[PDB]
């Protein structure tokens, strides 16, 4: 069942798989992050409160002086949104903070204070976020793009390469905290264990073991397994554990209890082990040569003499065995080393350990951390015990603690933010386990180890960065001087916080200009995931492995949309349904699968849970009960895709198209193209300029509605009801009764955005779509914006295409275009530019904006008023005066013979110089709006007075009008109320509205609601008065500007760039092209009915680029326009309602087994006619992306029209008038227009300006500069015999500062001579080398 | 330099010299005072850190500027790709230049390029000034400047005069080899885009999807004579890498010629007798006979068997109508058998090469232009579309897939019973899917290339087909037999990022469309290919730079 | 190798244009060398006629005038 806004153009659909989930609100990531960042949070989980409670209170260094936190509040913005765009300042808000300074009493450290103070402190301004996730910073609209970064937590990464030519593998565990220092461990090619801190010089990892207050005995106790020997008064016998003999060949016959278990020479078999276990063998005598291979464990000193027999980590020799034997050391501790299980890496590292105690280790790490300086006891001890144990300099994270405890297999998910001893213990144990073999490596590209941080978290970090600086400053100031009784403001400082947050939002690597040339462009630029920026990598140091797709991208990141060229795989976009977890991992939905029944409940699944489960496929047919109708399903369990059974399914995919982005989901027949052309299509879709009259998609996906509504361009009704008055500027809604709050008077007023500019100069503009007195509902569109059409995204226009080669004019990729396209004015786009003219303050004096300029007649001065600024609505062209500005000139130092000429004529040169702003060459348009700013002290001129008067009258009129309509609605509601309980039907309109709000009634809530409406009226008039005063003061007050400037005039142009050979037009499947010619109507190929085809593409582009999707799109478009043509001809003569009913129903029932039963028995002869009228240009068709519309459905849809099933119809020829044999494909393809306009590219330079230090021309076309004659061009010219051309290519035309003037005189004198000279930049090189002691000189 | 609005821009050397002079002055003042030796030794070390001025950032660490960035010393003004050598002394920015988008414009002769009138008006400004002053149409040069500013109607004839025999230079950004820069005469265009002749897009490696080229102007007499003698387009028709021509007709014209020279087995008017190629032209355009029908014609071929003298020979060859139409293009000295076949792409390249090696250069360049003209004409007259019925799926495909599935099921059961090894089952599966893919490709090609069945005056006959994709592939006009079977047969076995091969290949074609899993498998290969084609460019450029600096 | 034999060149501007400039300049400076501008990189840098293409006759004339 469809709303009234959907009974206008109800789109025909083809999707087979019934979706069970609504597409979520497409910006919720950006909005929800910044909602977390700034919100009154009555606990320190996330937000500003988290930073404050993590950095406050502040204590002076036992000075009994406490500064502590209370709360914070966000102020009202001084300038709202459109004022911030007009003026140019950040849409910010003050951050008023309540802080408390308290000083404790003497010998009362925990005792009460002797003084308090509570002052509301202002600490900078944070920018705010508009209701589309965009910030306004300096007049512009900037977006901060979310970052993808390596997670805080442990990583048991291997090396896994050759990397030495040893053919070995190195397992280098690594710990990364969210704020702190790294702690790397790695093995060497000689398999010894090392350590390094913050990528410094290597150290053997025993140093930190000792520095954790551990001696050698406990180290060998923790990191090895003891082997105990018992001197049984002889033979040095050893006890047994039967597992210890696995995979070994004992040199003797293992025998006990008079029973042979293992033979000599025989290995200890598995059944030997089982027999040893069953027979309960404890202790045997061993040959004495077995113990000689051991390494002793602990310190067995001489108990008599107090001397050492053997320390820890000593290999034993038989004489030393006798020495411990004669000392009576019956119990001897050793180690269970091995070649397979228990590697002696700690033992050998202790052998290469050059330390002996804690102090040696701390001295060593102090030297390694900082060279040069002498070691010190307290400095080294404080450095080490502060580095990895401070809440200050080491915050692991909450998410870091979670992931660390998970990857360590420890149960508890929450713990400290600093590293304890047990954490390093278990990290060492697991690294040793991995080197032994029990354990598995991790990887980087797996999306379970990469988070998503958005504007909330980055803003919070920048705020903390400001706060630590201000806290250090306070701790400085609180220490010195006095107690004082001073007020808690002068030790605090606004600028070292606002500076930090403004340097983040103003120029980071993430805050960029929002491409604002399409609703799709804004949407796909707000949901962008970037791997660059701070905390990440750079494109010059990014290996191919992070650029690649990964099996954990299925439904969390789009694999097919990515910018190509310099950075592929770094700026991956986000999927359609892909949410974000609580911690910040990416999450995607799945439908719960019971025993065999698909339950339509939804469970969100993270990146690491998706492996242990089994996930079904969305293309699995099921029959009305959730049972899979097959006996198998193509699931995916751990990377692979294996044909599992009906019973082993745990989760089913949600919708068929959750693998793509939003930008790539608007491509019909995506499942046919090669991924290269799909990438190029989805990247060219976000560059289409909005045309003059946005038409439709004839063959669209079906998800244009959500993109149009969820982007901020269209104006969506907030409460349903009747529309009361529709201008082209405003829309007034009267709300329904049930949706009306009891408090206020309910009408709505929307104010549309008529003809303003965008960051790419295109003309963002809205127009209404509803009419007067027509019901709407909650959520309909009321005003289409740029590229929208009745709430559906329409990025271009759809035109009749034919695939045939045509006389070379579409040779490689060119696109022949008929004159009907330009004649119907259907690819015409509107641009809007901004021109600024400052009036600076020179030392010779101030410039003026007077109308009077020298040396110009009346042709230029016809279009300036008396003040000297161009009129509103003046058809200016290139090179014409807009802002007449003169500048003072000192003397000019007049010269010979023109001195004599001045003596002849006497027309003295003025002391002023013309420097007025004129229109840049090549453009032409109408001036739509003039903006004038001025410094406060300067007296304003006439035109500024006109503008201020007009703005003030407009503001007063609009505010008065808003109050008028609001009171009209309020009194109408009062009139409706007063009928109930004491009706004044004719009595009410007798008296005026003066005392209607005070009349008595039955003493109900409406009696004490007439007073509510009366107080609403009084509040409305008072609010009107105060807001009018505020607005008047805001208009009339001066505008703060840059230092040393007087006034700025901003003039707005509106070009109407039509279409020309050179423009780039693209399809949707990434078939680009440049228009080569614009033929007349008659020359175009026309089919048998006389209708000329409109665009003649090239067929050779299909079977080599393989994007076969565009041909099926062409066929389906031909079917759609066929049905539209049939219904148009049916509506041409007035036939009947029921005839249209019959045909429309039949057209809406194709083909077999689709959803969307859309029967027309519930439409009532007005909607039917409106539907038919809105359909007559062609019935729109939907195609969900991977669900698709199969070929036979297209065949039968074409057969519904009279068009041939083959899709190809014979085209005659325009010129000869004869017939093309081999009939050719025609049909309706949706074709875009990218904003690579030719006139923005084409530029030339005869002799422009020249660069200052090196006499070369300037950059590209902004300063009228020449081309870059690269090194390879010089190689090419050397390859030919061309010598003189090269000589003039790098001497006369560029750098020989006398040669070029001589060349100009020679050229205009009609004598193409040249005079070489020597290049200027070479002479600069001579001076640079000679600036050193390098005497270099030319000589002959 | 004084920036506007009271801002000052300076180089960092002012700061460095300030530092050195300051420390030197301080040391002078200390030596006046007879300071302690620790103070003067510290000051001399500071004066040593001269080192920053000469080459900052070599010894120790680099002192930084107010923006906390390592500032630039003299050695950074010399060295690097931003120093004088690579960036300012070898490659300069040039006056008299411009750039724009490019378009095709097949009406051009190949020694001339199209050029917009406005770019001509800007580039040739001083020539126009001189010509106007010489003709006495402006008294001074100032009046001439204001006259060309007003674009008054007599300036265009002056532009036409000074544009007459004046070459320009055209160049695209990756100038790999010496054909990257060529000369052209201009023909003025009432547009805004450079029209560039279609035959040299192969040499420029240029396609018209928005690519831009830069123009340069030779000024002096020696430079224009160089541009006409060496760099002119009609003097570079052979590649310097090898003697093969570089004016091969590329994709559309070769398709037109391939369609023009074939033979339907029974078309309108077969077996008549024609009395010369002019009769073939008349019989075609009147429509009484088809373009391709086997017709006994009479033709005369001239051979230069004598000492550089042509000798006529005329006979009754047995050819088609389209070939006899094409024969009016070939010049005198070529034997007739050069146009008596299907005329693919290697064939036409060899035809051009033979014409060059036998006749000379001028007839070969005129022959090249006539070939492009007639190729475009009959390609457009073909009407060679591409439709969804032009991708035939061989009907044995699903049976082959079913049999291969049976084989892989048997090997799966064998490894389930442990009779075989994991690498064994891997290679068994990979070989049976390879065999099935090969067999389905054989089935598709044998159903596509030859299935056309027409009947000459009798029962039945089979011929090569006109199934437009088969023409676009067999003719050589931008279509490979390995990029079919991704439109009809299975798409082979894609590879995982590790470099291995997936056990279950993608068995779906772009006509039937892939499902979600197959598409997600196919995505990785495209992304890896894109990244490699992006990162091969830097290595190739570096290799070229090394080679041209060693030789 | 080409990157090695492309640095043992008699000309030193042709060496300093393509490599780290510091080592080349210092070795040339202690050597007191004297480039003669014989190749192509030198004559491109100083911006006179290439001794290869059209300028070969001019350079042959200059050499003929030189030392004669
Ligand atoms: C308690 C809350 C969820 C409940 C479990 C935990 C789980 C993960 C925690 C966030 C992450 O650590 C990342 C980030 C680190 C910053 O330093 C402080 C802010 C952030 C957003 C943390 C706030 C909060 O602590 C989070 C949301
Ligand atoms: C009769 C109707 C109420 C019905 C009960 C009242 C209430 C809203 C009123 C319009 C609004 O004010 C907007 C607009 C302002 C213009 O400036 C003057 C005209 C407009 C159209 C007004 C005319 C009329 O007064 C309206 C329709
Ligand atoms: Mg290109």
């Amino acid at each position: 069942v469809y709303s009234y806004t959907e009974k206008k153009r109800i789109r025909k659909d083809f999707g087979k798989r019934p979706q069970v989930l609504d597409v979520p609100y497409l910006l919720s990531i950006q909005l929800d992050s910044f909602q977390k960042f700034i919100e009154q949070d009555p606990e320190g989980q996330y937000g500003l409160e988290a930073a404050f409670r993590s950095v406050f209170p502040i204590q002076s260094y036992s000075g009994n002086s406490e500064l502590q936190y209370v709360s914070y509040r966000l102020g009202e913005p001084v300038f709202d949104v459109q004022e911030c765009q007009i003026r140019g300042v950040t849409y910010s808000a003050p951050l008023r903070v309540k802080l408390r300074l308290v000083i404790y009493e003497r010998e009362a450290p925990e005792g009460t204070v002797k003084d308090i103070k509570e002052q509301e402190v202002y600490m900078g301004e944070i920018p705010l976020m508009t209701d589309n996730g965009t910030f306004v910073i300096n007049g512009t609209e900037r977006v901060i793009v979310s970052q993808l970064h390596r997670s805080p937590g442990v990583f048991f990464d291997s090396d896994k390469g050759k990397t030495h030519s040893s053919g070995k593998v190195l397992y280098n565990a690594r710990i990364i905290p969210y704020r702190g220092s790294w702690l790397d461990f790695e093995f060497d090619p000689k398999d010894n264990l090392f350590v390094r801190i913050d990528r410094r010089r290597k150290l053997p990892a025993t140093i930190i073991l000792r520095a954790l207050n551990y001696t050698t005995e406990q180290i060998l106790d923790l990191f090895f397994e003891k082997v105990i020997f018992e001197i049984r008064d002889n033979k040095l016998q050893m006890e047994l554990v039967p597992e210890r003999l696995r995979g070994e060949t004992a040199s003797f016959d293992i025998e006990a209890n008079g029973k042979v278990y293992v033979e000599k020479g025989r290995r200890i078999t598995a059944r030997h082990i089982r027999q040893l276990e069953k027979d309960d063998v404890k202790l045997i005598e061993v040959p004495v040569e077995y113990i000689a291979g051991k390494v002793v464990a602990k310190d067995y000193i001489d108990e008599s003499t107090g001397e050492l027999i053997c320390a820890a980590n000593m290999e034993l020799s038989l004489d030393l065995l006798a020495k411990l034997s004669q000392s009576g050391h019956k119990r001897i501790e050793t180690l269970f080393t091995n070649d397979l299980d228990h590697g002696p890496y700690i033992s050998e590292t202790l052998r290469v350990d050059p330390t002996n105690d804690r102090l040696s280790a701390l001295v060593e790490i102090y030297r390694m951390m900082r060279p040069g300086e002498p070691p010190t006891r307290e400095a080294a001890e404080s450095l080490f015990e502060n580095l990895f144990f401070s809440e200050d300099r080491y915050d692991l994270s909450a998410v870091g603690r979670m992931k660390f405890n998970r990857s360590l297999l420890r149960e508890e998910i929450e713990g400290s933010g600093i590293l304890s001893k047990d954490d390093i213990i278990d990290v060492m144990k697991k690294l040793i386990d991995i080197r032994n073999g029990k354990g598995e490596v991790d990887d980087i590209d797996h999306l379970g180890n990469r988070r998503i941080r958005s504007v909330g978290e980055m803003a919070e970090n920048q705020f903390r960065v400001g706060l630590v600086r201000v806290e250090r400053a306070v701790k400085e100031r609180l220490s010195l001087g006095d107690l004082d009784t001073l007020m808690p403001q002068d030790m605090i400082n606004a600028k070292p916080i606002s500076a930090a947050v403004k340097e983040f939002f103003g120029s980071s690597q993430l805050s960029q200009f929002m491409d604002q040339n399409n609703p799709l462009s804004e949407i796909t630029h707000k949901r962008r995931i970037s791997a660059l920026g701070p905390g990440g990598l750079t494109r010059e140091r990014a290996g191919f492995e992070v650029r690649d797709v990964h099996p954990t991208h299925y439904g969390r990141v789009c694999p097919i949309e990515t910018p190509e060229g310099p950075n592929i795989g770094l700026i991956n976009s986000l999927s359609v349904y892909a949410q974000t977890n609580e911690y910040g991992f990416l999450e995607t939905p799945y439908r719960k699968v019971t025993d065999g029944v698909v339950t339509d409940e939804i469970h969100y699944l993270s990146a690491i849970e998706e492996g242990n489960y089994v996930i079904a496929q969305a293309n699995s047919n099921l029959d009305e009960e959730g049972h899979f109708v097959e006996d198998l399903v193509t699931c995916r369990s751990k990377g692979e895709s294996s044909l599992f059974s009906r019973d082993q399914v745990d989760y089913m995919d949600v919708s068929t198209q959750q693998v793509v982005s939003v930008g790539a989901s608007l491509i019909p027949f995506l499942e046919h193209d090669d991924a290269n052309r799909a990438l190029m299509g989805a990247n060219m879709q976000r560059q289409a300029v909005p045309t003059l009259r946005a038409d439709k998609p004839l063959v669209g996906t079906g998800m244009e509605r959500a993109v149009a509504v969820d982007s901020g361009v269209t104006a969506v009704a907030k409460r349903g009801g009747v529309v009361q008055y529709v201008d082209a500027s405003r829309i007034v809604i009267k709300v329904n009764e049930d949706e009306m709050y009891p408090g206020e008077a309910g009408i709505d007023i929307y104010n549309l955005t008529k003809y303003t500019r965008s960051n790419q100069n295109t003309c963002i503009n809205q127009m209404p779509c509803v009419s007067l007195g027509e019901p709407v509902e909650r959520g309909d569109v009321l005003a289409d914006g740029p590229s929208t059409d009745l709430g559906e995204l329409a990025l271009g226009q759809n035109m009749r295409v034919a695939f045939m080669p045509w006389n070379g004019y579409n040779f490689e990729d060119s696109i022949l275009v008929s004159e009907r396209v330009v004649q119907e004015d259907r690819f015409t786009t509107i641009h809007i530019q901004e021109l600024a003219c400052v009036s600076r303050d020179t030392k010779l004096g101030p410039e003026e904006i007077t109308a009077d300029i020298p040396n110009v007649g009346e042709a230029a001065l016809s279009k300036l008023d008396e003040s000297g600024i161009v009129y509103i609505g003046a058809e200016v062209t290139g090179g014409d005066i807009l802002v007449g500005k003169v500048t003072p000139k000192g003397e000019t130092q007049l010269t010979p013979e023109e001195k004599l000429l001045r003596a002849i004529f006497g027309e003295k040169a003025s002391d002023v110089k013309d420097s007025s702003l004129r229109v840049p060459n090549g453009v032409s348009g109408t001036v739509i709006d003039v903006q004038v700013f001025t410094r406060d002290g300067v007296e304003k001129d006439k035109r500024a007075l006109e503008i201020e008067e007009m703005q003030l009258k407009q503001a007063k009129k609009d505010l008065s009008e808003e109050l008028q309509i609001l009171e009209a609605g309020l009194f109408s509601r009062i009139r409706a109320v007063l009928v109930a309980g004491g009706v004044e039907a004719e009595k009410l309109d007798k008296l005026p509205r003066d005392r209607w709000l005070e009349l008595g009634l039955t003493d109900e809530e409406k009696q004490n609601q007439l007073e509510q409406l009366a107080e609403q009226y009084d509040e409305l008039k008072h609010e009107f008065e105060k807001k009018l005063e505020a607005k008047r003061r805001k208009i009339t007050q001066g505008d703060d500007l840059a230092p040393g400037v007087l006034k700025i005039v901003k003039v707005y142009l509106a070009v109407k760039r039509r279409i020309q050979p050179g423009d780039k037009m693209a399809g949707r499947h990434g078939n680009k092209g440049v228009i080569s010619k614009i033929n007349p109507i008659e020359d175009m190929p026309y089919d048998e009915n006389g209708t000329p085809v409109d665009i003649v593409l090239n067929p050779l582009g299909v079977p080599s680029r393989m994007n076969i999707g565009q041909i099926l799109e062409t066929h389906l478009g031909m079917a759609a326009k066929g049905i539209g043509d049939k219904i148009n001809a049916m509506l041409k003569q007035q036939q009947e309602v029921a005839k249209l009913r019959e045909f429309i129903q039949r057209a809406y029932d194709l083909g077999a087994d689709v959803r969307q039963k859309v029967d027309l028995s519930t439409f009532s002869d007005e909607e039917v006619m409106r539907l038919a009228e809105n359909l007559r240009k062609g019935m729109p068709i939907a195609t969900p992306v991977f669900d698709g519309a199969k070929e036979a459905e297209i065949k039968e849809l074409l057969k519904l029209g009279d068009l041939p099933t083959s899709g190809q119809i014979r085209l005659y020829d325009g010129r000869t008038g004869e017939q093309f044999e081999r009939p050719v494909t025609v049909g309706y393809m949706y074709m875009l227009k990218l904003n690579h306009l030719v006139d923005d590219k084409m530029h030339a330079r005869s002799t422009g300006s020249y660069s200052l230090v090196t006499q070369q021309p300037l950059g590209g076309k902004a300063q009228f500069g020449g081309q870059r004659f690269g090194e390879m061009e010089v190689w090419a010219l050397e390859a030919y015999g061309a010598a003189y051309t090269l000589q003039e290519m790098l001497t006369v035309k560029s750098d020989d500062v006398n040669g070029r003037t001589k060349m100009y005189k020679n050229i205009v004198d009609g004598n193409h001579q040249m005079e070489p000279g020597m290049p200027e930049s070479f002479n600069v090189l001579l001076k640079e080398i000679r600036s050193l002691g390098i005497n270099i000189e030319l000589e002959d | 330099v004084p920036l506007d609005g009271g801002r000052f821009a300076t180089s960092d050397l002012n700061d460095l010299y300030r530092r050195v002079i300051n420390r030197n002055n301080r040391l002078k003042r200390l030596l006046d005072l007879a300071a302690p030796d620790i103070i003067v030794r510290n000051e001399k070390r500071m004066l040593q850190e001269v080192d920053a001025l000469l080459d900052n950032g070599r010894r120790g660490r680099a002192i930084t500027g107010s923006n906390k960035r390592p500032l630039k010393s003299l050695a950074d003004m010399i060295k690097g790709k931003q120093g004088r050598f690579r960036q300012n002394l070898l490659g300069k920015r040039v006056d008299y230049s411009g750039r724009s988008v490019i378009t095709v414009g097949p009406y051009l002769r190949l020694h001339q390029c199209g050029l917009p009138k406005k770019m001509a008006l800007e580039l040739f400004k001083p020539f126009i000034y001189g010509k106007l002053e010489l003709r006495g149409l402006a008294t001074t040069i100032k009046a001439a400047k204001k006259m060309v500013e007003r674009e008054e109607a007599v300036v265009w004839d002056i532009l036409d005069e000074v544009i007459r025999e004046h070459p320009v230079l055209l160049n695209r950004a990756p100038t790999l080899h010496r054909l990257g820069i060529q000369a052209f005469e201009p023909v003025l265009i009432e547009g805004k885009a450079i029209q560039l002749h279609p035959l040299v897009c192969a040499a420029y490696n240029a396609d018209f999807d928005g690519d831009q080229m830069a123009v340069h102007v030779p000024l002096t007499l020696e430079a224009q004579l160089e541009a006409r003698a060496l760099m002119m387009s009609t003097n570079n028709i052979l590649s310097p890498a090898n003697g093969e021509p570089i004016i091969v007709p590329s994709q559309d014209v070769v398709l037109g010629l391939y369609y023009m020279t074939r033979d339907c087995v029974n078309a309108k008017g077969e077996g008549m007798v024609l009395t010369g190629p002019k009769e073939a032209e008349r019989l075609y355009r009147s429509g009484l006979a088809s373009l391709h029908a086997r017709v006994k014609v009479r033709i005369t071929e001239y051979e230069k068997d004598a000492n550089g003298e042509l000798v006529a020979k005329t006979s009754l060859k047995d050819t088609t109508v389209g070939r006899a139409i094409l024969w009016m293009i070939v010049p005198k000295g070529l034997p007739y058998s050069i146009v008596n076949q299907a005329l693919g792409k290697k064939a036409i390249s060899k035809m051009l090469n033979t014409c060059y090696r036998i006749l000379g250069l001028k007839p070969t360049v005129i022959f090249a232009d006539q070939i492009m003209y007639t190729g475009f004409a009959y390609a457009a007259r073909s009407g060679a579309s591409v439709g969804i019925d032009d991708m035939v799926i061989p009907e044995k495909k699903h049976e082959i897939i079913s049999e291969a599935e049976a084989e892989v099921a048997e090997i799966q059961e064998q490894f389930q019973s442990g009779l075989v090894t994991a690498g064994e089952r891997y290679n068994k599966v990979i070989d049976i899917w390879a065999a099935a893919n090969d067999r389905v490709s054989k089935a598709m090609m044998d159903n596509l290339q030859t299935e056309t069945v027409i009947n000459r005056d009798g029962q039945e006959e089979k011929q090569v087909s006109f199934n437009s994709i088969y023409m676009m592939a067999d003719s050589g006009a931008r279509g490979s037999a390995a990029q079919i079977r991704q439109l009809a047969g299975m798409r082979g076995l894609m590879a995982k990022p590790d470099g291995s091969i997936i056990e279950t290949p993608i068995t779906a074609n772009f006509r039937e469309g892939l499902n979600v899993l197959q598409y997600f498998i196919s995505t990785h290969g495209a992304r890896k290919g894109l990244a490699d084609t992006a990162l091969k460019t830097a290595n190739s450029g570096y290799l070229t730079r090394r080679l041209v600096d060693v030789a | 190798g080409i990157t090695k034999a492309s640095l043992a060149t008699e000309s030193f501007i042709s060496a300093a244009s393509f490599q780290e400039t510091t080592r080349v300049l210092t070795e040339a400076a202690v050597a007191g060398k004297r480039d003669e501008l014989r190749g192509l990189k030198e004559n491109v840098i100083v911006g006179r006629l290439i001794p290869a293409g059209t300028g070969y006759a001019y350079h042959q004339d200059r050499m003929r005038r030189r030392a004669a």
